């Protein structure tokens, strides 16, 4: 006899985390299910789980990780003006508790979806869900969602900012910041933070001086947007009534942030403030005050994302800039959170399997493979080719080559490959993180959408167990032997590529197209079938369908270094160029310049003696450079077009000492750090945040000596590959920058 | 260098136009190596919040040739107007 009732859950937050009496190694965690019905009338639920320590272990890829310091976290994250930014001190912690939560989530209780029908029971003897079951009746409402912008002049006080980047040094600034607000929380009760959360019933809108004091402007009210909810509760590890309060997000569902100057400490001091404010009066229990983004952790990340791991249950998505798809991304983002429970990407690479499982399915994977891909897997070392390819310096023409790729290869055998090791798996339900990757891949051609979440879920799960990646990796060296195999029978010829994506060239003779068509595309059909024929003895079995795809055919092809290619058809003067760096906005219009260099000096080819075309060549190269460096000179003074995206890897300029005065402007910087070199005075270089200074920016006149060095360099490097390719080799094309040019900057 | 680029250099490496004009006043910094010294530093003090970098008779001389080199950026107030105090130099 229990309660059922028909709703779709919207979101899935942690509200308590608690060690019940007599327990030493299993912590008990309350979910809230914010779930509505038919219409989009929300009725606001509770679960309880049960995770073990072997399991936190397990999420958390090492054993350091105990419970007691989950529940210490926990219980710090009760209260956030005491403390709130709880989960900067350990990230790992947090990642690897809504893992957990979310798994024990799925196998105790069953199967969830969000934004999807689900029948759903309750115990009213304790009151909470009991059984989640899919439902298969009912057009559900749609995900609504509101529309929020907040900005705050957080008064952090700069040598603390210095200071802190001082320990580490590089430190994305939003994690300076963070730090900051973390080590003094009274910096967040004082702010000018200004509030608008646009709905399709009311808006509200908000002002703060101090964001203790009362509002210096209203609008609307706080009972608009939420409806705030009393329910009892009676967990197996509370047997007194526990009452919790709960912000029910009535008429929205989500909440829709733009990522262009998105503040993570913004957004913070705003919760922390309707934190206090709702859970001011006593007799009810507090829930969890948790967020994690790339802001989080000291070297940052690439994907913005802003997680709800607890207060107030309602996911908010940054949609960075992208104004014209605006609602494309947005779709994008509601999907993205649909399919991966949410976890996505602030749980990381778990969303599938455990970190630690993982030593498992590649083990388990190894074995189900043929004899020779056995080996194949234990032979590859980073970047072995063992293919017959082109010598780097090289290039060829007029024949027809042809691109080809095969849309997302790694992902689709990593599911074929976990799908071989999931027997090996300890629990048959818990391969439910397996079911989601299988809908990325399925959904992938679809849907752009799950292609961002593939080239970041990949790669990452290769970070978190690196055993996957020589698993993969041979795998794909297979994949190329049958490439190279039935190439030779299709007169299709491997000239070069990088595994899934390979460029190559046809014995036919290089003047008639209308059979041209008929082979380049036997010769993918081929291909295609041959590769998916491997992959079937290979026991490994695609979930989408293998298709191949033809990437352009085109009659010349040069290439230089490993990755750098240069394509181009004659006939339709249609291009392509890989390899060259667009590591700012002067390396685009450097790539158009070689681009349309390149379009001119392969189209020498007038009958002339071979010595004669190697100087026509160098000549124009150098006429092309003159013109570039010629227009750099018209925008000298654009600092930002003369920018160059510092990594934190890649070895970086030391950040000047008023950059830690940006206000709300250092929180933007998560990935990418953009300096540009000016010359103050005389012979000294000296690098320039550019983002973190306020505009209209007024600098020293930029260090094009500098810059226009480098953008030289690498357009030398693509002109000296083409000049020793095409015809005789033995040309390092330089081009005096020093002596004929240099006067226009330095 | 043929074209627009022929005025520009003209521009970016010659006095202003109207900076050699006989004008019925004067209008710019002059002040003592001691003074000026002084008025370098707190116009770099209205101009490091937005880009300068600090520079913690030689010295003054460089500064102010710097200062006088930079040049306008659109319609906004040039570098050495903070020194100068004026919007039309």
């Amino acid at each position: 006899d229990i309660v059922w009732v028909e709703e779709s859950v919207s979101a899935i937050t942690l509200y308590a985390v608690w060690l019940p009496p007599r327990a030493r190694e299993y912590f008990h965690a309350l979910v809230y299910f914010v779930c509505r019905n038919a219409a989009g009338e929300g009725r606001a639920r509770f679960a309880e789980v049960s995770v073990t320590a072997t399991e936190l272990r397990d999420f958390y890829g090492s054993a350091d990780v105990s419970v007691q310091a989950v529940v210490a976290a926990a219980r710090a994250a009760t209260t956030p003006a005491a403390s709130p930014l709880e989960p900067l001190e350990n990230p790992t912690l947090w990642r690897a508790l809504y893992a957990c939560v979310l798994a024990a989530l799925e196998r105790q209780t069953g199967p969830v979806a969000l934004f999807a029908p689900l029948r759903i029971g309750s115990d009213p003897r304790t009151g909470l869900v009991v059984k989640v079951e899919r439902a298969s009746w009912g057009p559900p409402a749609a995900p609504r969602a509101a529309l929020l912008v907040a900005e705050a002049n957080i008064d952090i006080d700069p040598m603390a900012l210095a200071a802190r980047v001082a320990e580490h040094p590089d430190a994305r600034l939003a994690w300076a910041r963070l730090a900051a607000i973390r080590d003094t929380p009274q910096c967040a009760s004082a702010a000018s933070l200004t509030v608008n959360i646009t709905t399709g019933t009311a808006l509200f809108a908000r002002e703060y001086q101090t964001l203790a004091f009362p509002p210096i402007k209203k609008e609307g009210a706080f009972g608009d947007l939420v409806e705030v909810c009393e329910v009892g509760l009676r967990p197996r590890g509370h047997p007194q009534r526990v009452t919790a309060r709960v912000l029910l997000p009535r008429d929205y569902d989500y909440f829709v942030s733009a990522g262009e100057k998105f503040s993570a400490p913004a957004l913070v001091a705003l919760f922390r403030q309707w934190h206090t404010t709702v859970h001011a009066a006593p007799g009810a229990l507090a829930p969890v005050f948790a967020f994690l983004g790339p802001e989080f952790e000291v070297r940052g990340g690439p994907v913005p994302y802003f997680a709800v791991l607890g207060f107030p249950g309602w996911p908010t998505f940054t949609v960075p800039a992208t104004a014209e798809s605006a609602r494309d991304l947005v779709r994008g983002a509601a999907a993205a959170y649909a399919a991966l429970l949410g976890a996505w990407p602030a749980v990381g690479a778990r969303v599938v399997l455990p970190p630690r499982a993982w030593p498992g399915v590649a083990s388990a994977a190894a074995g189900c493979l043929l004899p020779a891909v056995r080996e194949a897997v234990a032979r590859w070392h980073p970047a072995t080719k063992i293919i017959q390819l082109l010598d780097p310096p090289a290039a060829v023409g007029p024949v027809w080559t042809a691109r080809f790729c095969f849309p997302g290869l790694r992902a689709q055998l990593l599911a074929a490959l976990a799908d071989l090791g999931g027997s090996g798996l300890a629990d048959p339900h818990g391969r439910t993180g397996l079911a989601r990757l299988d809908a990325l891949v399925v959904a992938a051609p679809s849907e752009p959408w799950a292609g961002a979440v593939l080239e970041r879920l990949v790669p990452d799960t290769c970070n978190a167990c690196p055993a996957l990646r020589q698993l993969l990796g041979g795998v794909m060296a297979a994949v190329c032997l049958q490439i190279e195999e039935t190439a030779s029978s299709v007169k299709f010829a491997v000239c070069g590529g990088d595994g899934g994506a390979f460029w190559g060239v046809f014995n036919v003779d290089p003047q008639d197209a209308d059979a041209a068509s008929g082979v380049i595309e036997d010769a993918r059909r081929a291909i295609e079938t041959a590769v998916g024929a491997v992959l079937r003895a290979n026991a490994v079995r695609l979930r989408h369908p293998l298709c191949l795809a033809l990437e352009g055919v085109y009659t010349h092809a040069v290439a230089w270094s490993q990755a750098g290619v240069w394509f181009w058809n004659s006939r339709d003067n249609t291009d392509h160029l890989g390899g060259f760096p667009l590591r700012g906005p002067a390396y685009t219009t450097a790539a158009g310049v070689v681009r349309d260099t390149l379009r001119r000096v392969l189209g020498l080819t007038t009958a002339c003696v071979p010595e004669e075309d190697a100087l026509t060549a160098r000549g124009l190269m150098e006429d092309a450079c003159d013109r570039l460096i010629l227009d750099a000179f018209n925008k000298r003074l654009d600092a930002e077009y003369w920018s160059v995206r510092v990594s934190p890897f890649e070895a970086s300029d030391p950040l000047p000492p008023t950059a830690f005065r940006g206000g709300a402007l250092l929180d933007a910087e998560h990935y990418w750090r953009r300096v540009v070199r000016v010359c103050p005075g005389g012979g000294e270089s000296v690098g320039v945040p550019v983002d973190l200074y306020p505009r209209p920016l007024v600098l020293p006149p930029v260090d094009c000596a500098h810059h226009l060095r480098e953008i030289l360099r690498e357009i030398e490097l693509v002109f000296t590959g083409v000049l020793a390719g095409v015809w005789g080799e033995g040309g390092k094309f330089v081009y005096p920058f020093d002596d004929k040019m240099s006067f226009l900057f330095a | 260098l043929d074209g627009d680029t022929a005025k520009a250099y003209l521009r970016a490496r010659t006095y202003a136009p109207g900076a050699l004009t006989p004008a019925p006043a004067y209008c710019g910094a002059v002040d003592s190596a001691t003074k000026m010294m002084g008025r370098l530093a707190d116009a770099e003090k209205l101009l490091v919040p937005r880009g300068w970098p600090a520079f913690a008779t030689c010295g003054i001389v460089k500064r102010l040739l710097r200062l006088a080199a930079t040049e306008q950026q659109g319609p906004t107030p040039p570098a050495i107007a903070a020194l100068i105090r004026n919007a039309a130099v």
